[PDB]
């Protein structure tokens, strides 16, 4: 008949609270820190992070921007979001008369079709990276049949761009040519699979010539873009978007950026209108108040972003990744655009008659952690693998070499339970039931892992310890 | 009343089976409250109001059209009447034209 | 030139990485439990909940439906996200071959959102609570001058519909007559301002005979739909969206419940088709990768709205709004519809010749936190004021008689600030400067606070104890 | 025209302050007092809630059963 005490229901630790969450969270603290993690948009944040996101900050609403909020108790919420503002604008080194930035975006989705709504209205045109060439759902994505997938698609008149089919680069002249011919009032550049680094100026000089706004998205390498170890966006695009969990190690959410100030040479003296767009499109127009705790932990992660150490983290994940690609193609892999300059490398299968979901699978079981990925001109023929999480536990490039043993042992095995079952996924399963290799290298992959260090929790009081 | 619920960009009156005449002043008032341009279609009572013997859509409308084939007893075609100039007096700035 | 160890950065406490933002946060916890919390939209939660927002779940890419995922690595995700889904449908009494839910919207507006493109074609014509009626953004929203501001408003066509300008109820017949005009393919129920209980059964009698999809947003009364202390929508609505952090007491986040199975009495054992169109539109239309540990810490507000305990809070909720507001009421102030069924009361100041503005600004100054609303034919005319937040600190009916007076006690200072030195926000606000009224009224404020229990952290334990 | 509750709901201490006082002084004066006057007595509080009570709202011309109107059930 009575409330439980605040003690009771409130201030209870989630272990008694919740015994059946607590047990499967520490069950998952385990399987990250005892296996490979090689998912290329995975990063493992640090405990200053993950203490500010669980935080009494998830208490308070603040619908509006800090210093123009719809009601009060705002106080020490506008300073931590102004704080997230302006140390977003230091960590890429951005002038606050040139560049402006919003960091309420729940995540990088909401953050992009934030960004669309802002300039764009309902079926303007839009045209990013096709998927099977490396771009992200959010950039567009109808399927042959003509259905449409994407948000983007279903609100906005997409078409996609695809890279050269000889060598995996963006093909710039087609792109140029196609954006002359559907005239998009917007093109998308960025992808999530894409090892190469973008020329900016040529999208900007496409870009002048047909019309278009000019967008980028970083979220893929955001921490290389922070630490100046790839071409900055900013140099060249209008707007850039980005999420900040993936190679800037931070919580998830997503942040705009947009220029402000005077355009180049139009009337004299034009300047940029996309601070009150962006910032309305944000809020009231697509979400509602704030998630505070994921702003502050944010500034956190901003902070770290722009330190000494995490510029030399940026230049060990670009390490990484090329002494990996460099390993397997030792072995006589075949790596998109035969290396990378950034955080992932690309897998294409298909000359080895396999496809990303077997390769996936298997070590899966394996307790290493890939995607299938579509390859160009693809049941994806390829996987997608990244540097940035098991970088941030402290590997360097013969750790990677390691793990390109690991993926050729892997590889290796999916060859044999093929060749011995077949092709058709119901048959290829067969072999991955007791299989004694699968269970060698499942132990070999969790007693490599377990010999390093760990952000975000101590392994010294997790639960499962063996 | 349904005019400032919905917000319409544009207003039409005439009609095809509306047996009286139409208070253009009226619709006028609604169109300025609202925000909404205000045409008239007034094919069927054309020849009427050529002749002024109807209140005139002109008065108060910004665009006119009209079939040439039923009152008007004409050929089989239609017209577009748009009002030209300087607009008249209205939040409206100065020196604004149709 | 080489990385920080992963001790320094990634295993180092927040207030050592990063004293300034952990500074705002204790600033911020103490102005939780040093004011009076009446933001009809906030609550605080447990501290079983932030410990599982602020986990290593946040490091989890997942993209997909549990058993239906796009890569691997999510055997105790799965199990989190299928434990937080049966726990929404037991928390709601909801039988599982009727109803089946989503639990991955980032939050309630993307809920709201995701909902709407499942069901809906861009430009289908929607009908919501109109603003000043009580509805929410999200429910559709343009000016008079034709600005259309709500997303629901820019990619679909919306009417509103309204309270009955006498008695403040929905204004049933107006929106039957409304709809049979407009048509639209859905009609949108539950609001954010509105006092009273809503008539589900007559909702259901008129989407019938216009043929529209009925949904309900049932963000702010969740919590006391799941103790079964207001009407339940899910007796008449096709869908129903809420948030999980006003009066459900979770973490910041939506879901998205469907009705499944066959369809009441149309060809004959006809089924709905929401869940795999709502799905399909959180991931991968809208969406990326769901928030884990947002998942987990919902599956653990879930099972805490399960408990006895919850029942008597929502209980204490409802008679904590009514005797706050009888106490108004009996010194003259207007609420409108003269009471409330639910959490919250609004505060009709016109009749005193006040403002929203001045009474908001006003007790925020105290540390009394509300919020100016607009009221019906409105500048707001009125406050909104909640019971949620200050009920789970254990204030019963005689504490929120005391918040009544606290509040006779502003708007009685309001209006005498307003008198002597006029109506002009200008002109008032020289009188909340070195007023020692105002100073009195803070102070008298602040120790009443400090006398009640804090959920989610131990004020023992916090940086700012004075 | 007023609010309901403003005028109708609100208690005689704040609507009629005068009234509310000299109520307050002749309870003073009944209880500080030797009333002697033999027509005079003190009821029950639970009379004097009958008393004042929506009772006073209804009219019920006639007799019960034998009424003028109708509205008349449960007077
Ligand atoms: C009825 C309703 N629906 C959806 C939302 C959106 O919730 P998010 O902020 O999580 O997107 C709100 C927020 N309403 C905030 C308020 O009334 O104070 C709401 O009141
Ligand atoms: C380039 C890009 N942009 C935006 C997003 C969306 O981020 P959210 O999940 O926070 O919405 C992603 C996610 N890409 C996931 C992946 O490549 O594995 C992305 O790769």
């Amino acid at each position: 008949s009575n409330m439980d005490p605040v003690s009771v229901w409130g201030n209870t630790p989630l272990a008694t609270v919740d015994p059946e969450i607590h047990d499967l969270i520490e069950k998952e603290k385990h399987r990250q820190c005892r296996g490979i993690e090689l998912i290329a948009s995975e990063n493992f944040t640090s405990f200053a992070v993950i203490e500010a996101l669980g935080s009494a900050l998830t208490n308070k609403y603040s619908e509006g921007m800090p210093g123009n909020r719809y009601y009060g108790g705002n106080e020490f919420i506008d300073q931590i979001e102004n704080l997230c503002r302006s140390r977003a604008l230091q960590a890429f080194h951005l002038d606050a008369q040139s560049w402006g930035v919003n960091v309420q975006p729940y995540s990088g989705s909401p953050a992009n079709f934030a960004a669309y709504t802002a300039v764009l209205n309902p079926h303007d045109r839009i045209m990013g990276l096709d998927l099977p060439s490396g771009g992200h759902l959010t950039h567009g994505y109808y399927t042959s049949g003509g259905k449409k997938i994407s948000a983007t698609s279903i609100y906005f008149e997409s078409l996609p761009y695809k890279v050269n089919s000889t060598t995996g680069y963006i093909d710039y002249d087609r792109l140029e040519e196609k954006a002359l011919d559907f005239r998009p009032k917007l093109i998308i550049c960025g992808g999530s699979a894409y090892p190469r680094d973008w020329d900016y100026k040529r999208f900007r000089e496409i870009a002048d010539k047909c019309g278009a706004l000019l967008l980028c998205d970083m979220a893929h390498t955001s921490g290389l873009v922070a630490a100046q170890e790839v071409n900055s966006p900013f140099e060249y695009c209008d707007i850039v978007t980005t999420t900040t969990h993936k190679s800037l190690r931070g919580p998830r959410a997503g942040m705009i950026f947009y220029r402000k100030g005077p355009k180049p040479p139009q009337p004299e003296n034009a300047v940029y209108d996309f601070e009150d767009k962006i910032n309305f499109a944000v809020f009231p127009s697509l979400q509602g108040g704030p998630h505070n705790h994921q702003i502050g932990a944010l500034a956190v992660a901003l902070k770290q972003a722009a330190s000494p150490g995490f510029k030399a983290y940026a230049k060990q994940v670009k390490a990484n990744a090329v002494a990996l690609g460099n390993y397997l193609m030792g072995k006589g892999y075949s790596l998109v655009t035969g290396g990378t300059e950034n955080h992932l490398v690309l897998w294409d299968l298909r000359p080895l008659g396999l496809t990303g979901n077997k390769v996936e699978k298997l070590c899966d079981l394996c307790n290493i952690t890939v995607n299938k990925n579509a390859v160009f001109g693809d049941a994806p023929g390829g996987v997608r693998i990244g540097a940035p999480a098991m970088t941030s536990r402290g590997l360097v490039e013969k750790d990677f070499e390691q793990i390109g043993e690991f993926l050729h042992r892997a590889v290796t095995l999916t060859l044999e339970i093929q060749k011995e079952h077949g092709k058709l996924l119901k048959d290829f399963n067969k072999g991955l039931v007791n299989n004694k290799a699968i269970e060698d290298l499942k132990a070999d992959v969790e007693k490599f892992s377990a010999t390093f260090d760990m952000p975000g929790f101590l392994v010294s009081e997790m639960k499962y310890k063996d | 009343e349904k005019a400032l619920d919905f917000r319409p960009k544009l207003i039409i009156c005439g009609g095809s089976a509306y047996p009286r005449d139409w208070d253009y002043k009226r619709f006028r008032e609604i169109a300025d409250k609202c925000g909404a341009l205000l045409l008239c279609d007034m094919a069927h009572t054309s020849g009427l109001v050529a002749a002024q013997e109807v209140n005139s859509p002109f008065e108060y409308c910004d665009i006119v059209t009209t079939t040439t084939h039923k009152s008007l007893r004409g050929p089989r075609a239609g017209m577009i009447f748009y009002r030209k100039g300087p607009k008249p007096p209205k939040g409206q700035p100065e020196n604004a034209v149709y």
